[PDB]
């Protein structure tokens, strides 16, 4: 359990159907959503905020989510000099699960057979 | 007034009922509340989601209570087997082929059917096939 | 719900939109205004399975959604009771069909005298399949349920709506092999009137079978009500 | 008697009546009601996008925008978003009756588009 | 009292022109002894004639077996406000069953003077046929036969020179199974969808158009003048007790001389197949199972059916039942599983989906039983079928859903080593893909 | 017989309320809030007594005063105090240190229950009464035989019969 991701299918679209469950199961109250609906129909987030100095990094919001859309990846090195730094907005998320992808989805093809 | 108010037992305790109730309301003046899915109190009776059946003496089957006017000394049970197993059995016919939609769903969170089905329901499913799929309409 | 028939909600098409027009010719009203009259002036609403039927014929088959207004304004009711009715009953076509509608049953007393093999024969003869139409306009290939003829199993029912209300005809057949009803299609592409009813006897009485759906095999036996008829009687009411 | 209200002389304002959120196509008809709160009013953000995306960055619905309908033979398909059902969606059963290539039916977990040349037509 | 039941005179049959061998008109009918004496009949009384009807020990004849004398005096015998009225039930869309048709098509004055001793004996005013609408010449015979009784003054204003009131009018379906049941028919008769009400109310309390009512089947009501005229007594000579009376019969399926004949009840099933149907195909060791009573009842084996009775209190003990008396036969050829699924697919096809159980199960009935007819299932789920079908019985509206359940109990409790055989030699063509 | 929730630990609840002694402790006005130790400045807002209605989204009856004596439903509320915007990143800010202390852990059985707690802790306090439900339907569809009665167009009239 490492740095919070946010992940896409194949595609390019985002998992993330705002459904607010790993925002309910929190227990530090980590995490801050906001929504409406996208033009073109879609059930989207247009904010998803993970404060990181306020996480306990237990997963939970990994086993609440039904779409597998956030994730904690398998990243421990990310010490920053400002506290700024380490409030995650919806953007970086992304960013996060952009750059971790392939190593994400190698994990999940081993640890589905047990969830 | 020729006994206005008439006598019925629920669980075997006496409730007093006004004339012309059905048993959902001498289950509901008993402090009992029966789970249903078509009854309303300001809509007319319609008795097709066959959710508030229970148990009443010398009847060999279930008895929809919404729609069964209560009669002087019956006898009403809310808690034999034959009435777990008609709930548990409404449910499941009532979730095969609704869909896995709770995540998108808007009444996720204050859902009648969700929270129907976690008290009254099983917890599992054996149904395996397709599901029924239906278009939207514009209103 | 029927054949030909996979939505339940209205598809708008040249042919049938809300701009298009129907009304009645003057001897459907004179029939549609006597059928009205079975029931109560303030129960009126219960003559809409008959009037339908009358406007299925008088239309060419089916219902539009012109047709099903204008009966809703006959009847003084609101349309959507009306759509109700027209979707929940199988007989009422609301796609437009061809000139005769071929209904074969095929519920488990028909399938055990091998209905299938006559929906074979017509698929093989006409070329469509259940809930299609012929290029020609000709003919409706449709299923149906138990048709109450099962001891003359298996049976065919044809639609006539080639003379709209004054000559519409369904006629059912019955006793069928391939042959039987390969002929049937045939005698009504070329202009004649196959024979109605049974194919090998007259009615229900004891007479042979189709065996294996291919071949109908007569059989003797003892048959009833062979004699007189009887005589007309009564008691002595008094006592 | 009882005489038709005429609803196209019924005043709008403008400023009300030129900020309506609307659709595109999609998964609606398009031009119908877009739900929205409060967030990013005000900074003037009308968009659903630009209320987390900063720059010219490619957006997500213009990701899915890409990917062209699939011709699915049948009347229902189920969607799970993955080949494998334990790493998609939870399944959504997809009615296909009615639709082509120019109005396919979309997932609602995936915006997957799939379309059926099988209801007759 | 008689043991043996069965080999019926032809001059016991009520039904003497069966197969319309004879004049179908009005002449031919009144010579035939129909609107023989209905003056003298009717000025009787009405109590008279529920008293007569009682002591015949006539049962319904639509399915269900209640008698008729006792459900005909459930009518009010005074005045409210409102009037009574009379419905006749032609829908006859059970499979297996087509002896109404006969009836309303060769035989219509005797239901049309039984409409109005009927209508008589329950004060009704008015009265209504629901016929069939695929029955479209059965329909045009039954209106003739009417026609023909208003022409004589039988039917209207003082009717038969009587001083009582009825008439008669036809109504026609669109073609659903449903509309059967009384207040679906009720339901479909006032203009809307033939959707079954609750009881209570009664029928006979609040029924068409808020009106008193009572709904018979037309064989129900057209014996009932032969039975008036010809006595009570000679009328309940025949069967068993508490099983009065005479039968017709429908013979289908894989018999040599598929046929519509009148018998008297208590009839064995082999009794009533090797004679006046030629018997089995093939012999009666070539039987597999038989059908009693159309369709909605279960079946029965080969063993049972040797030596069963063919009556109400006798095809009960037997786990099924009379019905309509609609005998369906097959044989060794015969794949049973892909019958009774045949069977789950016409009751999933004529659900009117009102109620959760029947609308949401008879499909799932149909996809197991689909699946049970390739073997692609698993042992344990014959008894979850089992269960399904136990969760859907008892717990409807209307009765289809228990007429649903039981041709599949049937062909568990019956048949379970065929479909278990079906399972595991699937496995012979599915598991050597697997390896 | 009497059974009225008789089959759970709420019997062993009831009583250990009614213990002698401990069931006529008393205090006088405002005295609690003197010994309870936080600001005295708290005690000068208002509370709202009232029990909740029951949601119109959903038709169960549990969080209502119909189960009054089964489940605590009366609840202390205060009114609002500012809330803006954090400039960073927008989350909801605050300055009220009772901003979930009363819906979150104070409830009652009763509401004399709820008066006498705000009575001994000083809170100036208003009482709402909840609206009443009421069971007795329409006269038109009573009951489910109503649904086909003759009201729905009157009696039939028998005018358009043959021979009229
Ligand atoms: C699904 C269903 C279909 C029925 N179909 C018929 C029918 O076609 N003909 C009939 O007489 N009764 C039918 N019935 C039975 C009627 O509800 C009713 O009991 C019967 O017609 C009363 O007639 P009786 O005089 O024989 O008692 C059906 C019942 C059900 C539940
Ligand atoms: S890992 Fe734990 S603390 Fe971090 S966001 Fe998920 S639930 Fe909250
Ligand atoms: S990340 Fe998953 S659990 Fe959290 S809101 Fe999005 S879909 Fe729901
Ligand atoms: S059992 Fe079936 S036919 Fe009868 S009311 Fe229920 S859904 Fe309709
Ligand atoms: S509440 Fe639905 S059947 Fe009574
Ligand atoms: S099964 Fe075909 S007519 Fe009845």
């Amino acid at each position: 359990r490492g740095e919070h991701a946010l992940r896409r299918y194949p595609t390019g679209e985002e998992r993330c159907i705002a459904c607010k469950l790993c925002e309910a199961i929190c227990p530090a109250q980590a995490i801050t959503i906001e929504a409406e609906e996208r033009e073109d129909g879609s059930r989207r987030t247009t904010r998803y905020d993970i404060d990181m100095t306020k996480c306990i990094y237990c997963g939970f919001c990994q086993e609440a989510c039904p779409v597998d859309a956030i994730v904690e990846g398998p990243n421990f090195e990310f010490s920053t000099e400002t506290r700024e730094e380490l409030l995650y907005d919806k953007q970086k998320l992304l960013e996060n699960g952009d750059k971790w992808e392939t190593e994400i989805a190698t994990n999940l093809r081993t640890e589905s057979l047990y969830r | 007034p020729p006994s206005d108010h008439l006598e019925v037992f629920v669980n075997e305790q006496p409730v007093k009922i006004p004339k012309g109730s059905s048993v959902l309301q001498a289950c509901d003046a008993a402090g009992i509340d029966i789970p249903r899915f078509c009854y309303h109190q300001r809509l007319s009776i319609a008795g097709n989601c066959r959710m508030c059946l229970v148990e009443v003496e010398k009847v060999p089957k279930p008895v929809a209570s919404c729609a069964m006017p209560a009669g002087p000394g019956m006898k009403i049970k809310t808690e034999t087997p034959m009435v777990k197993k008609a709930r548990e059995g409404v449910m499941e016919f009532l979730l095969i082929n609704h869909p896995l939609d709770c995540p998108i769903c808007d009444q996720g969170g204050e859902c009648d059917l969700q929270d129907q089905a976690m008290i009254f329901g099983s917890d599992r499913s054996r149904f395996v096939e397709a599901k029924r799929a239906v278009e939207d309409k514009n209103l | 719900t029927n054949s030909t028939d996979i939505f339940n909600i209205h598809k708008d098409t040249p042919e049938n939109n809300a701009a298009t027009s129907f009304e009645f010719s003057e001897a459907t009203l004179k029939v549609v205004n006597d059928i009205i009259a079975r029931y109560p002036p303030n129960y009126k609403q219960s003559a809409i399975i008959p009037v339908l039927d009358v406007t299925q014929q008088e239309n060419g088959g089916w219902l539009s959604l012109a047709a099903m207004n204008r009966v809703a304004k006959l009847l003084d009711m609101a349309p959507i009771r009306v759509y109700e009715v027209a979707t929940f009953y199988t007989m009422f076509n609301r796609t437009k069909i061809g000139k005769y509608h071929v209904q074969i049953c095929g519920t488990t007393p028909c399938r055990l005298q091998g209905s299938q093999k006559i929906e074979e024969a017509i698929t093989k003869h006409l070329g469509i399949g259940i809930g299609q139409t012929t290029q020609d306009g000709l003919f409706t290939l449709g299923e149906m349920e138990c048709m109450g003829a099962c001891v003359n199993a298996p049976m065919v029912a044809i639609a006539d709506y080639t003379k709209g209300v004054s000559g519409f005809e369904y006629i059912y057949y019955e006793d069928l092999t391939p042959k039987d009803i390969v002929n049937i299609l045939d005698t009504i592409k070329k202009g004649g009137k196959p024979k109605p009813g049974s194919q090998y006897r007259l009615k229900a009485e004891p007479a042979g079978a189709v065996h294996g759906g291919e071949k109908w095999v007569p059989k003797d036996g003892e048959t009833t009500l062979t004699g007189a008829p009887r005589a007309p009687y009564c008691r002595d009411l008094n006592a | 008697v009882v005489p038709t209200f005429d609803w196209k002389k019924v005043p709008v304002p403008s400023t009300t009546a030129k900020d309506i959120p609307v659709t595109v196509k999609g998964a609606t008809p398009a031009g119908d009601l877009r739900a929205t709160s409060g967030l990013g009013l005000g900074d003037g953000i009308k968009n659903h996008t630009d209320k987390w995306l900063d720059g010219d960055k490619k957006s997500p619905m213009e990701y899915i925008n890409e990917v062209a309908p699939i011709k699915v033979k049948g009347l229902v398909v189920a969607s799970y978003g993955s080949d494998d059902p334990a790493l998609g969606c939870p399944v959504e059963y997809i009615n296909l009756k009615g639709t082509s290539l120019e109005n396919p039916a979309v997932c609602k977990y995936t915006g997957n588009r799939y379309y059926s040349d099988d209801w007759k037509g | 009292a008689k043991t043996s039941f069965g080999g019926l005179k032809d001059e016991d049959r009520i039904f003497q022109n069966i197969y319309g061998r004879h004049d179908l008109s009005i002449k031919g009918a009144m010579s035939r002894g129909d609107w023989y004496m209905t003056k003298e009949i009717i000025g009787k009384g009405r109590d008279w004639i529920i008293d007569q009807m009682k002591k015949s020990g006539l049962r319904g004849r639509g399915g269900a077996g209640f008698p008729s004398g006792l459900k005909w005096s459930f009518m009010p015998k005074a005045s409210d406000g409102r009037p009574s009225y009379l419905v006749v039930n032609g829908d006859e869309s059970e499979p297996g069953t087509c002896k109404d048709r006969e009836i309303m098509r060769h035989e219509p004055h005797k239901l049309v003077e039984g409409c109005l001793m009927a209508g008589v004996a329950m004060g009704a005013r008015a009265g209504y046929i629901y016929i069939r609408g695929e029955f479209v010449q059965e329909r045009r015979a039954v209106e003739r036969a009417i026609s023909e009784a208003y022409a004589k003054g039988f039917l209207g204003k003082n009717a038969c020179g009587s001083g009582v009131d009825f008439d008669l009018m036809v109504h026609y379906g669109a073609g659903a199974y449903i509309c059967g049941e009384e207040t679906a028919l009720i339901e479909s008769l006032e203009g809307k969808q033939g959707k079954p009400r609750l009881k209570p109310p009664f029928p006979a309390g609040v029924g068409l158009y808020g009106c008193p009512t009572t709904v018979t089947n037309v064989e129900t009501v057209a014996v009932s003048p032969t039975i008036l005229r010809r006595g009570p007594e000679w009328f309940s000579s025949f069967g068993r007790k508490n099983n009065a009376g005479t039968k017709l019969f429908c013979i289908s399926g894989h018999v040599n001389r598929p046929v519509t004949v009148e018998e008297e009840m208590s009839i064995p099933l082999k009794e009533l197949i090797e004679r006046h149907a030629g018997g089995v195909r093939g012999g009666w060791d070539n039987l597999l199972a038989i059908i009693p009573g159309g369709s909605s009842v279960p079946l029965l084996p080969k063993k049972i059916c040797d030596g069963v009775l063919m009556d109400f209190d006798a095809l009960k003990e037997a786990q099924s039942g009379l019905g309509t008396a609609a005998v369906i036969v097959m044989d060794k050829s015969t794949d049973v599983i892909d019958a009774i699924a045949r069977l789950s697919y016409f009751y999933k096809h004529e659900s009117c989906g009102q109620c959760t159980p029947c609308r949401e199960g008879t499909g799932w009935l149909y996809d197991i039983m689909t699946r049970m007819k390739k073997g692609d299932a698993r042992l344990e789920e014959i008894d979850m079928l089992w269960e399904i079908t136990k969760q859907i019985e008892g717990h409807t509206i209307c009765a289809l859903g228990d007429a649903a359940a039981w041709p599949v109990q049937g062909l568990i409790r019956h048949f379970r080593g065929e479909m278990e055989e079906r399972i595991k030699s699937a496995g012979g063509k599915k598991k050597l893909a697997a390896t | 017989e009497f059974a009225t929730a008789s089959a759970d630990y709420s019997i062993a609840m009831k009583k250990a309320a009614e213990i002698t002694g401990a069931a006529e402790s008393a205090m006088g006005p405002k005295e609690g809030g003197f010994t309870a130790g936080v600001p005295l400045d708290t005690f000068t807002r208002k509370a709202r007594i009232y029990a909740p209605a029951r949601t119109a989204s959903q038709s169960g009856l549990a969080r209502t005063v119909d189960f009054a004596t089964t489940t605590p439903a009366w609840k202390i509320e205060f009114e609002p105090t500012a809330k803006w915007q954090n400039p960073l990143m927008g989350w909801t800010s605050s300055a009220d240190p009772l901003e979930n202390v009363g819906r979150s852990a104070l409830v009652f059985y009763t509401k004399e229950e709820a008066m006498r707690f705000c009575e001994k802790l000083g809170w100036e306090y208003e009482v709402t009464e909840p609206n009443k439900r009421r069971t007795q339907r329409t006269k038109r569809y009573m009951q489910y035989g109503d649904n086909f009665g003759t009201k729905r167009a009157g009696v039939p009239d028998l005018s358009t019969l043959p021979s009229n």
